[PDB]
């Protein structure tokens, strides 16, 4: 899930009050890879938000269609959020 | 989205009556 961008080494003496103690440190800088999240967490949310705009192109009198579309988009967003909370 | 585009061009709000010749 990560990619090691860089690794570093440092040697130093920690000046603790009683006396100085040696120390080495090996650091890694990880950078997270996002193709998972872009393809799976952002794409469906963007698509559902786009689908929610379809109601504006439907007539006002078509109450059942617009209501079903809007509330089912809300339900789909709820499902995505809850299950993504569970998985992540 | 295809259905949305189809519905955008629908004129009459009533389907075929089943007893007419168009
Ligand atoms: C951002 C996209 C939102 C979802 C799609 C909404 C458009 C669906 C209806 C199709 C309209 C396009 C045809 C317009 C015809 C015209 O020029 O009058």
């Amino acid at each position: 899930q990560f990619s090691i961008v860089e690794h570093r080494l440092v040697s130093r003496n920690v000046v603790f009050a009683t006396g100085a103690y040696p120390r080495l440190s090996l650091s890694f800088r990880l950078k997270r890879n996002i193709g998972y999240f872009i393809l799976q967490t952002y794409m469906p949310s963007i698509l559902i938000t786009i689908l929610s705009w379809v109601s504006f192109w439907i007539n006002y009198d078509a109450s059942a269609a617009r209501v079903a579309l809007g509330i089912t988009t809300v339900l789909t967003m709820t499902t995505i959020n809850t299950h993504l909370r569970e998985t992540l | 989205i295809e259905f949305a585009t189809v519905n955008y061009f629908t004129k009459r709000g009533y389907a075929w009556d089943g007893k007419s010749v168009v």
